[PDB]
């Protein structure tokens, strides 16, 4: 399968989450995404065909993951954004103010602007902490897809928010959404990834 | 919030 960031993947043929971005661990190929998607060693699937394992998690506290693949998938330095592709090229971090999108297999492209870092998100299985927050709307399956400046710097992957009852956030205003993710940064420290750029 |  042709990695790109955004796309759909399911998780022991059962849950479905989206890619976040490609990455290298040496040799290894990969792609980072939200923890909550699938515990270590979970089968990850594109298209029905299995793509490779979860390598590690963190879930709660923080929400994060990656994922190794086999050698015959291809990585690419891109996110979906419809027919089209934004271009990885590194990850600086944003600050509060700017304006960043995201990409997932419910919502599409989704963009508006980043509103608050250091959250913590109360979930149902424990407080996930120091999330940034945005405006951009986001859906269930959104989850592990990647939120990147329009100048293709990776922030970092979905995590979740406040979804409403028709499964997203995008029906209420962008003044009263809390969509939150995983700063990039911190996962690939965590470990010793590599972001592939283009 | 629901994590997603």
């Amino acid at each position: 399968a042709n990695i790109v960031g955004g796309i759909e993947y399911s998780i022991n043929n059962a849950s479905l989450c989206s890619v976040g971005f490609s990455v290298t661990r040496g040799a290894t190929k990969g792609f980072v995404t939200a923890g909550h998607c699938g515990t270590v060693n979970a089968t990850a699937r594109i298209g029905g065909a299995v793509v490779g394992t979860f390598a590690a998690r963190v879930f709660p506290g923080n929400d994060r993951a990656w994922v190794s693949l086999t050698s015959a998938q291809t990585l690419l330095p891109r996110v979906a954004n419809g027919s089209s592709f934004v271009t990885v090229r590194g990850s600086t971090e944003a600050a509060v103010g700017a304006a960043v999108c995201r990409s997932g297999r419910t919502t599409g492209y989704q963009c508006g602007t980043i509103t608050a870092k250091n959250v913590t998100a109360n979930y149902a299985e424990g407080a996930v902490r120091g999330l940034t927050q945005g405006n951009a709307c986001m859906g269930r399956g959104d989850s592990g897809g990647s939120w990147i400046t329009s100048a293709g710097q990776a922030q970092g992957v979905m995590s979740g928010g406040n979804v409403q009852s028709n499964g997203n956030n995008c029906g209420i205003p962008a003044s009263q959404r809390s969509s939150l993710f995983e700063r990039l940064q911190p996962i690939l420290s965590q470990y010793g990834l590599s972001l592939v750029t283009g | 919030a629901a994590p997603a």
